[PDB]
């Protein structure tokens, strides 16, 4: 079965993600007119205070919160649950592969860093660990109303039915223009409010989900 | 060509000298005090209001700015010390508001975030002062402005100091109306509840964002409706996000929660069609050859002893290189050419009292910097302006007036940094606050008053001795000490960096070492605007 | 052609009605009180300091302005009521300074005269506020500026409130440096003794004048020389007129006495090569058909009763003619076209709360006035902004925001006059102080606050009744009266014309009748500048 | 930064649904019909005239444009369907002329080639219409213009419709005279025989090319010389290439044959000193995530059923990404921000009748696109403008007028594409032909009329029923059918894409799939000109 990641392995995943974001920043700068300028160094240098980034990584089924403090010398202090790790490292290339060079609490290591859509792959000489980046709700979300004031030609569904998203619920004609309603939502219909041949108005609810 | 070698500034200081140890210890004490004070100001309104802020699903405002800017980007906060002991029993951290410059989607944006944990996000007069300062920073530098609206009404018993004047609260909407006519994009993100005057801040935006079940806009609150009409209405039924996105049309984007609103903000900024163009010339950057804990040791805390300002310019420029202009004529002013982070800088600094030769050298250097379109960095360490009968006979007044005219007419991005004292009309000549620099930071040892405490105490002692000798009474040593303690005490208290930065007289007490990085950040924002041609007035010859 | 006949405004009021008698009596009482207060402010620092001012051969400052301007010319004083009960035991008449607009050698000049009879001519913070207001009036309107320098040092225990900020004392020299780069001529007449910060006011002038045995300029006084050096020197030996005209070269003309200095000032102004050019169109002037003691009877003192604003526009325009624009749609705002003294004016006035139809009508009218380059006169009589659930559902916020954007982006010479109440954000929509009008006068019945006293008292009464009914304690009538007396008292005291005009929030309480003449004078100065093309921002549709 | 992930549009349609099969089959039938019609138009004047064109050593005109442009370059032909059944028995393929945009020596040039195989290359009135359209496309977009002159005289019995008016034939020379004053280079290549009015087309060129024994220029032909004088002269002896290159001086380069003339044309274009500068910002290009045979299935042929316009915007933009502006307020108009081929586009599309909220959203979006200098792509699928008594009471007229004013004042490169119906005054609001877009293409299912056929038939049926019921006669079903068949028939015939594109009301019926590529090509030519600042008129609030 799959085994849980060690806290040091989560530090490596967090560091690889941070350095990948830096890489994107660096390749943006290479195309900029304003070259050599500050803001291009992903140092997290706040004025008079420190910056702590709170990120969450998903280890299998469970979420782990990692608080990453940006240190003045380029190191990171990553606190995972309670334990603080001193995390340093960088990226280097050998041919067409990218490697992540780490030092965590004085322990040096090297692993291949591949980030594909959401999953962070770390390939080392002791195994292979897959850490997932959680996807926020507003990127994964993708009842209905009447478009105008018209008469309904054909109903489709009743209570007790089930439709899946992108389904015909109703067709209504409003000043000679056939409008087929569809479902952005999902589930099971609890009530259909307008039977076929009745007059529905503008922004009037047609069906309902309980 | 750009290849030949050039001598550099800098002297390795005597690290074993007891003057170095005492100066280093006292400046380190000042910087540690600064550190612990800003770590107390960072928490905001305290743990009770932070619990009631996170219990409604709201991100805390520093977390909002952390999730808004590019990942790993440095944030330049402005005026972190506003409202510090400015009101009697009212502790207002940060003024109630968090303003700074950050990097959003590759664009340097100016961010204005209402901290709602401090007295409901209500507007104090210093909050309005800090906000209008941020908005003219955005207008001078052409920075797109982002507001994170979470208000709680203007404060009532201070209402005079907030409402009617020219630079009171309504000026804010003036600043959004003018900046929209100039293509400086204004985004408002309604994360809270702006009410009845603050509802113009989302309504005057070029592109707006609102949050469901959390963000309310109305010109009249439910107390005002219940008093004037008698109709009970809630907040979300009156001015909620569904009502404004769907029926009224005030909001332009709709957001599920706070993270969605900041994501949508980054989208709106990415589709602004803005491309940064530098008109100055850039060289590949370098580093100073001397560290800045040496600036702790060099500069120190006592203002009686002088130092060399060149040992500051060795510590903050690229390569420690410095082309000194007119180096022997009037060496109480040090003017030269350097580079910070690639940008060409004309550096003007002090070394003593200002003779007329120093003012002539300063006027010549400011004219060179405006003819070649080079920015100017002024470093203030002023005692005064060289008293004497002979010097007033020479016309020392018209030479200081020439420096003031050339400094005030200059169109290049000027940045002032007060590394020591800043007293009197020399403060006007070296581009103080009233002469519109881009940014004005100070060090934690600075003093700024109309004169020094000893000058005021001693001229008042001599004048009162002169009038009593015309009178005849005995003016003893104890009468002189009772005359000299409250003048010194008042000019010491009200000349502090914390007294000056509790208002928005300066853009923030900065660490000496961080000085280098901070100047680079400042200059980067100031190069977001094209440089206009300078035309001076009449030089009083 | 311009010959055909046109109907006119105006209704003869019921002069026998007891409402007219009571309104007339109460407004006459207000105007008589204004008269006696300004006759006390006119004397200045009192007879002792006036005797010691005339014992040195010095003209008194009002006599200086009387001998400076053209013979018989009207003088428009600005902010006569500054410093009125603004400091605790310190009575500062006129702020210490006399600023106004006059006609010198045929040119409208802006005159700034240091009254030396009031605390030695020392600069109070309100003196700096009044002076910087005068200087931006001169810069907006392109008026040549004349200073009559008689100073006594900046005030010491208020030094913070005078020295460091952006709009503190040093801004003055910024304003003379920028205005000299724009060909706006600056004349300083040293009639007194400017000292050590004020000596930049003569030194930064394009052409200077000094008086023998009476006028001293130095950057350092004889106390400072006697303290720093130990050399006893007088005032005239150190910085006298002979030393400055002959050796140092600070002064450009030399004057025997005060009359010679004012004569030389008129010569310097005559040789400025300035020729006034109007870009607006002028018609031959006329008179109102109704007198303005009728404005005493119409308007009165109570703000509860409304009146018609058209009966004001019949009393102040030429011929009582008024082309009313969009007269039925949203008649809580009255917008039309008239002429004062030949000048074309677009008049915007109030008649009640501001519905959304009123804001749309206002935005349309301001766009017409900026497309045709017509000046704008705003008349403020505001209660509020029409509370209700339906009106917030309609988007009443975005309509007020459209009026604020069009008012703030407008480049025509705008003049505000507050003929009644001016409360809240409607004050921002009708071009209040923060939206940069040219001049802003008020009537002696006006009130200006963030809300009315009754609104604040009643919404606080209803909110505290809400929270106690959630609590459970008894909130009686006596608790409500003890809740309602200090709110009403504070909003009545701090909403006064004398409280608002003790600061420089407004350019002066004017008589109602004199209103007509005053507006003409104001508009004449505002036409000394060419009119720029207006470009608006984004209209939130 | 530009690195974070963003959601995208697009829904995979139900490919098994019988609606999809029927819509796909009917749109495929329309596109195949388009294909075979343009393959018949491509041959030109037929094989007899093509044999007599190649027997004189002349390249055919499509071979001329194939050898003129860069190798492998896409050619964008404009108005391939002009003259389609426009004259009674006269079949005029392509109008007689071949106009398009191509890439010559790295420069986007506009090419105008006289097809001499179709009625001797004579000018029909539609030929003049097509040519003047091409020339204003070259002037709007600053494209250098190349003419391949092979004329046969203006047509005589249509001479009125060709000669005198403003936009008749002589306007051509006006267009070459104005464009030469603006540095838009005009090259004429005389490959044929321009005669007596067309001889100004080579003579007004900035640099000219002629072909020996093949190219003749004269202001008077040998019939006119033989009639007026009686001197027999040939064509080559009168106005040949040797006479014009050697004695008269009309031609500037001399060419052996057709290939030499096209080679010399490419030389002349290479030495124009033109360097393209983009002022917009570019991102690295991408692809749509959904193919466009899905646009066949989605859109279909029937105009009764609606579709989602967002499923079109998923199919034509880069990455299928689309930042939707004001997504809930008035969702009968879809406005958002996207990118095509790197270029930033502001996309405005329809989804139904236009309420007042839709017009307000449209006015706001066009103001955003002109403030940020972003191009605009309008997609027209209009039924009408929402009839009703309440909506006329709301002022639906002034909101449509605001959208028309902001669309007409806009200076950004606008491109219209009519993906469905386009009826009535909504056609004016969504930037139809009379509002000067850069290019206006249509799809083969579009309809364009002053109203729909059913609207005209039904309002005429109800009006005639209303007047007969005032009269008294019987208006039966058969009288109604005889009333409704010719109105429907006429509005169906004259609303076609082939009826609209037989004139130059649109720049060409394009395939749906090719739509994506075509828009990119169009936008590339439209970015050859710098973008001017937009200033709007008066917004009727
Ligand atoms: C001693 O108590 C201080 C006396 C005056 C201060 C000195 S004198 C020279 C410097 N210039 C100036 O105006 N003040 C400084
Ligand atoms: C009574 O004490 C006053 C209640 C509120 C004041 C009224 S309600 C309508 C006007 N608009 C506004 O905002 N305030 C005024
Ligand atoms: C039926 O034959 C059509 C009647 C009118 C056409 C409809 S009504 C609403 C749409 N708007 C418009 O002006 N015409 C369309």
């Amino acid at each position: 079965s799959r085994k849980a990641a060690a806290k040091e392995s989560l530090c490596q995943a967090a560091l690889g993600l941070i350095l990948k974001e830096k890489a994107m920043t660096d390749t943006f700068t290479l195309q900029a007119h304003d070259q050599f300028s500050p803001f291009s160094s992903s140092s997290g240098r706040r004025l008079n205070i420190s910056y702590t980034r709170n990120m969450t990584l998903k280890d299998g089924k469970n979420n782990v919160a990692i608080a990453v403090t940006y240190n003045h010398d380029g190191s990171y202090s990553m606190q995972i649950e309670d334990k603080t790790f001193q995390v340093l490292g960088n990226l280097y290339s050998e041919g067409d592969c990218t490697y992540l060079k780490c030092s965590v609490n004085g322990v040096a290591s090297k692993a291949k860093l591949i980030i594909l859509e959401n999953t962070i792959y770390l390939f080392s000489k002791e195994g292979s660990i897959e850490i997932d980046i959680p996807v926020p709700k507003y990127l994964s979300s993708v009842g209905p109303l009447a478009p105008m004031t018209g008469t309904i030609e054909k109903v489709f569904v009743k209570a007790g039915d089930k439709v899946k998203a992108g389904d015909s619920l109703m067709v209504m004609i409003a000043m000679k223009m056939e409008h087929t309603i569809k479902s952005p939502k999902d589930g099971t219909v609890k009530k259909v409010f307008y039977r076929e041949g009745a007059q529905a108005n503008r922004h009037t609810p047609l069906v309902e989900f309980e | 060509y750009h290849g030949d070698s050039v001598a550099s500034l800098g002297t390795q200081p005597d690290l074993g000298s007891a003057l170095y140890q005492e100066n280093y210890k006292q400046m380190k004490a000042l910087v540690n005090q600064l550190h612990e004070r800003v770590e107390h100001i960072k928490l905001g309104g305290g743990e009770k209001a932070r619990a009631l802020h996170i219990s409604r699903g709201k991100l805390l405002p520093r977390e909002r700015i952390d999730n808004l800017i590019d990942p790993g980007s440095p944030f330049l906060e402005l005026s972190q010390f506003a409202g510090y002991q400015l009101y009697d029993n009212e502790e207002v951290p940060g003024g109630g508001i968090i303003t700074g410059i950050g990097r959003v989607s590759g664009v340097e944006c100016m961010i204005i975030a209402n901290d709602a944990t401090v007295k409901g996000g209500a507007y104090y007069p210093v909050t309005v002062k800090k906000q209008l300062r941020a908005q003219e920073i955005a207008m001078q530098n052409r920075l797109p402005c982002i507001y994170l609206v979470d208000s709680g009404g203007a404060y009532l018993p201070r209402q005079a100091d907030v409402f009617p004047d020219r630079d009171h609260f309504g000026r804010t909407f003036y600043n959004q109306a003018i900046m929209s006519s100039k293509n400086i994009a204004q985004i408002a993100v309604v994360m809270g509840s702006c009410t009845a005057g603050g509802a113009y801040v989302p309504a005057m935006a070029d592109e707006n964002i609102i949050v469901r079940k959390q963000g309310t806009i109305f010109l009249a609150g439910p107390p005002l409706v219940k008093a004037a009409t008698g109709e009970e209405v809630s907040a979300e039924d009156l001015g909620g996000a569904d009502l404004h996105c769907r029926k009224s049309g005030v909001s332009d984007h709709w957001a599920l929660d706070d993270h969605h609103a900041l994501h949508l903000t980054r989208k709106v900024v990415r589709n602004l069609n803005y491309q940064k163009k530098l008109d100055v010339t850039i060289e590949p950057s370098e580093e100073p050859l001397f560290p800045a804990d040496e600036l702790y040791g060099i500069v120190g805390a006592n203002l009686k002893r002088s130092f060399d300002v060149r040992e500051v310019i060795a510590r903050i420029v690229d390569g420690s290189r410095f082309t000194e202009f007119k180096a022997f004529y009037g060496d109480t002013l040090v003017t030269g050419f350097a580079r910070i982070f690639g940008y060409p800088v004309g550096i003007v600094g002090n070394n003593g009292v200002l003779f007329s030769e120093s003012a002539k050298k300063g006027t010549h250097f400011v004219q060179l910097c405006c003819q070649r379109n080079i920015p100017l960095l002024f470093l203030q360490n002023i005692t005064g302006f060289m008293v004497g009968r002979e010097y007033e006979a020479e016309g020392i007044a018209k030479d200081g007036a020439k420096m003031v005219a050339a400094v005030a007419c200059a169109q290049v991005p000027k940045i002032t940094l007060i590394i020591g004292g800043s007293y009197g009309a020399g403060n006007y000549g070296m581009c103080g606050r009233a002469y519109s620099p881009r940014f004005l930071y100070i060090w934690p040892n600075a003093r700024i008053s109309v004169m020094g405490g000893e000058q005021a105490a001693n001229v008042l002692a001599t004048i009162t001795k002169d009038q009593r000798a015309r009178e005849g009474k005995q003016f003893s040593s104890a009468d002189e000490a009772a005359l000299k303690e409250p003048i010194i005490k008042k000019f010491e208290e009200e000349g502090n960096p914390y007294y000056s930065s509790a208002r928005v007289w300066d853009d923030g007490i900065i660490d000496p070492a961080d000085t280098r990085l901070v100047l680079g950040l400042s200059f980067s924002a100031a190069l977001n605007a094209p440089i206009e041609k300078t035309d001076f007035g009449i030089f009083r010859m």
